[PDB]
């Protein structure tokens, strides 16, 4: 609303007690929430992330400990006195008093600014909360009115659900803050901010139970996911575990049931699954020797760390990134062409390209004893009725056209070419896989459509070529089976 | 519970016996008028390079007559260099 | 009872229509599959025929050339033989 | 959302047949991926049949050739775009192109032979084969019932894939009245639900039970309407003497209060 006007809140939210926090914490909220002319600058701010981030790790933690914060019997919490001192004391004279102590009868370390992250002896990794966007309804089901709702919608009559909605309107507030530049400001600097978000991932998805309402744990799921699509440049500090964390986030959303574990998302419901590929595109960019490796471990099915994360995989039983194959596999097709027209396409297009972009980067990571093929009556492949779309678009947003269509046949000659090798050299498996190749309708395009290609556009040379060498294989892959 | 369960069994029947007429008719259809086309396409196709390789045969046979007053393509193209 | 003879037929009649479903559905899968391998091999076939016409055509293009000391064929040949 | 098709997470699941109209819905999804690919291919198998003229066995457009074409192609009639594919494929095979515009192909007297006559051999170039097209689509091509077949054609497909999307029509508002049905039933399962879970708890110890509903609807009540932080605690002793945030809370007001 109104009023409202310092920044310098600050320094009571720094203050730890809990009603400064309130004070504050709800009063910039509702701040950062205002936009008409409301944002929040950058001049000598970051105190006030480095503040919320440990604010978030000190409760997180200590609710983990399952143990209420700001209510004690000790205060002032150290040494209070008046002593004999002005202000140099503790010298060679100080052993006189334990002359003085032994006659009038007749060094430690200190800890860090945050606690610990993981290790925490507790919390054990147990499989739970591996579960689709489906407990939106656990969610009704939760928030439906019953005799038992327990959604005290009130305040806080205990301190449990005081800590959740503190952590939840941190979270809130968190997201809201991350709309702009001073992304730079958040630019995976904030060392404070990162343990933020390891720590809170590594409790959202290991949930021993302390969280109320489940839609608590949407909305974190929820503006995480996003805050994280306003980041596009480093992360993964002690990686490992935060890459499956992220990971799992991700592959959160859309519907499961080898083949394919994912039906094609129905879009007309859903926005977030579409900053789940966002991000794993744009924070997986970076193939600094770091990121893309950590996922290149992450195909393998202090050093404690190492135990949790096989600890986790076969936690989760083979292997799983075919489950982020499948994922990425999502809100593109069996819409569009199946629509009435090609016009409002563009507007999910703009989207499309980054996830096929990540695909084919992922494939890049793939070239060891595995059994992996995904074109088994299972997508089929209509990018090829696509990129006709895209064409006859063309001699008919923006910008993103033609490259999408580039890389769609990229990806195309790519995973074909992967498959019949991998298997190959594995060779677990008869040439049939050839007259398997062989027997696609949704594949290779017909001559007539590349001999007719060939005249009319005249502005592809480079699409021609792709279209080009992927015939070529075609034929190569006909004439060899014999 | 179990009465509703029923009820949306019942649903379900109808669901895919309408989905299994529309299989039967459409697809038995389009398979049909695609293998009568191939069918076509092969044996015309099959015709044609009988034409061909008649001629070329004949041909053979001609440029053999010329060169000697001076598959099998193998061994054409052989006497042709051979000249 | 009558319930459970109701429970037992439910049971029955999802698995025929289960077996049903996937039964035709393999069935549609093959037949595709097998009218795509025969249309890419009648495709390669023209393919390879028209290349032969025309290598052939390259052929007696050279012949024609070292004669130097359908209908055009017939006439080359005419040609060649009213040269000898 | 997620919510209109299904709410099935978990129900006690009495009576476990959840999980075959799972499958159900499950094959429903299989066959609806099915038809739209089906659909699409028929398309595609259209796609090449208004493009071809290859058919000649079972007005009359095989026109024929010149001495120079039956020198290439070795075939005396058809169609000039049969020809133009096919010389298409020559410039592919023999790869006389150039790739830098790309039609311009190094000329040949394989090729320049077709047009001699304006001093081509002039320039033996590296021209546009679309100057050729022009050049022998009828420069080269001239002469020297089953009216019936121009029926079975392409048309034909075309035809009968508009019967399939009329019967497809045809039956989806049965479905959708079916849809219906279903959120119907599906809101009255989860009201009943609700009802069976609130009895069972009953039946476990009607103590407990009653004194929270009981609890919990006056909160309901309250709460549509405005509230208060404590009912209670005119008892002052227990939220005195087992509290002491009250004195902290206190000190903080004194100093402005």
């Amino acid at each position: 609303e109104l009023g409202a006007i310092n920044l310098h809140a600050l320094s009571m939210s720094l203050q730890s007690k809990n009603l400064g926090e309130i004070n504050t914490a709800l009063n910039t909220l509702l701040v950062t929430s205002a936009d008409s002319n409301l944002k929040i600058s950058l001049v000598k701010y970051p105190e006030l992330l480095d503040s919320l981030a440990i604010l978030g790790m000190n409760l997180l933690s200590n609710l983990s400990q399952n143990v209420v914060p700001y209510h004690r019997n000790t205060s002032d919490y150290y040494y209070e006195d008046a002593g004999s001192n002005q202000y140099y004391v503790t010298q060679h004279d100080k052993m006189v008093d334990k002359i003085f102590e032994k006659v009038n009868n007749n060094v430690k370390q200190w800890d860090l600014l945050p606690e610990p992250i993981r290790f925490l002896p507790n919390q054990f990794p147990l499989k739970i909360h591996r579960t689709p966007y489906l407990t939106s309804l656990k969610k009704i089901k939760d928030e439906i009115d019953d005799p038992f709702t327990k959604i005290n919608t009130r305040g806080a009559e205990d301190p449990k659900v005081l800590i959740n909605d503190q952590l939840s309107t941190i979270s809130m507030i968190l997201r809201n803050i991350s709309f702009s530049d001073n992304n730079s400001r958040i630019m995976s600097r904030n060392f404070y901010l990162k343990r933020f978000i390891s720590d809170l991932l590594w409790l959202v998805l290991i949930h021993p139970e302390n969280f109320t309402c489940n839609r608590k744990i949407l909305n974190f799921k929820k503006d995480l996911v996003i805050v994280l699509s306003n980041i596009s440049h480093l992360l993964e500090i002690a990686s490992s575990i935060d890459c499956l964390l992220i990971l799992i986030l991700v592959i959160s959303f859309g519907q499961p049931k080898e083949s394919l574990t994912f039906n094609e998302f129905q879009l007309q419901w859903g926005k977030y699954q579409t900053f789940g590929v966002d991000i794993l595109a744009k924070l997986f960019s970076l193939e600094k020797p770091n990121l893309n490796y950590f996922k290149s471990i992450l195909l393998n099915k202090n050093h404690k760390d190492k135990k949790l994360l096989r600890r986790l995989l076969n936690l989760y039983n083979h292997n799983l990134l075919n489950d982020v194959v499948s994922f990425l596999f999502s809100a593109i097709p069996l819409q569009q062409v199946l629509s009435q027209s090609a016009d409002p396409s563009l507007l999910i297009d703009q989207f499309s390209p980054v996830i096929s972009q990540s695909l084919t980067s992922i494939l890049v990571i793939v070239q060891l004893p595995f059994v992996w093929l995904s074109s088994e009556e299972n997508i089929g492949s209509g990018l090829l009725k696509l990129s006709e779309i895209i064409l006859n678009i063309n001699n008919s947003y923006s910008k993103v056209l033609l490259p999408s269509i580039n890389i769609s046949c990229v990806q195309l000659i790519k995973c074909l070419v992967e498959k019949s090798i991998c298997f190959e050299n594995c060779l677990n498996n008869d040439p049939e896989i050839l007259k398997k190749i062989a027997s696609i309708p949704n594949l290779f395009p017909t001559d007539l459509e590349i001999f007719q290609l060939f005249t009319n556009p005249s502005v592809d040379i480079q699409i021609i070529n792709q279209y080009q060498l992927l015939y070529n294989l075609k034929n190569d892959i006909l004439t060899n089976l014999e | 519970f179990l009465t509703n369960e029923l009820i949306r069994l019942q649903m379900e029947k109808l669901d895919a016996k309408l989905n299994h007429l529309k299989k039967l008719e459409k697809f038995m259809e389009l398979e049909r008028k695609t293998l009568e086309r191939q069918q076509e396409n092969l044996l015309i196709q099959r015709l044609n390079f009988n034409q061909n390789s008649s001629k070329i045969v004949n041909v053979l046979s001609k440029c053999l007559n010329l060169i000697s007053d001076s598959s099998q393509i193998d061994h054409f193209k052989s006497m042709l260099s051979k000249p | 009872f009558l319930t459970n003879e109701l429970i037992r037929l439910q049971m029955e009649k999802l698995d025929a229509k289960l077996n049903h479903l996937k039964k035709l559905e393999k069935f549609m899968e093959l037949e595709r599959k097998t009218l795509e391998r025969q249309q890419e091999n009648l495709l390669i076939q023209r393919l390879n025929f028209n290349q032969n016409s025309s290598k052939i055509v390259n052929v007696l293009s050279k012949c024609l050339n070292l004669i130097s000391d359908i209908r055009s064929q017939i006439d080359h040949f005419k040609s060649m033989l009213s040269k000898p | 959302a997620e919510l209109i098709p299904e709410l099935y997470s978990f129900q006690q699941l009495v009576d476990s047949e959840k999980r075959l109209d799972h499958f159900i819905h499950l094959r429903n999804l299989h066959m609806k991926r099915m038809v739209a690919q089906w659909e699409r291919s028929k398309l595609s198998q259209e796609f090449l049949y208004p493009h071809l003229n290859f058919p000649n066995v079972k007005e009359e457009p095989f026109m024929s050739y010149s001495p120079q074409l039956t020198a290439i192609i070795g075939l005396k009639s058809g169609t000039s775009h049969d020809a133009i594919f096919s010389i298409y494929k020559y410039i592919h095979l023999n790869e006389l192109l150039t790739n830098d515009q790309v039609s311009i192909v190094k000329l040949d007297t394989q090729l320049i032979t077709l047009l001699p006559s304006s001093l081509k051999e002039s320039s033996p170039d590296t021209m546009k084969l679309t100057d050729l097209l022009s050049l022998i689509n009828s420069t080269h091509l001239l002469p020297l019932l089953k009216f019936n077949n121009t029926q079975r054609e392409s048309q034909i497909g075309a035809a009968e894939l508009n019967e399939n999307a009329r019967e497809l029509e045809q039956i989806k508002p049965k479905i959708a009245l079916q849809d219906k049905e279903i959120t119907s039933v599906l809101s009255n399962l989860h009201e009943s639900n609700k009802r069976y879970r609130f009895f069972k708890k009953i039946s476990e110890d009607p103590v407990k039970a009653l004194n929270e509903c009981i609890a919990s609807t006056s909160n309901a009540l309250k709460v549509l309407s405005g509230d208060e932080g404590y009912n209670e605690d005119m008892v002052r002793r227990a939220n005195f003497y087992k509290e002491n945030e009250a004195m902290l809370r206190e000190n903080i007001e004194v100093i402005l209060s």
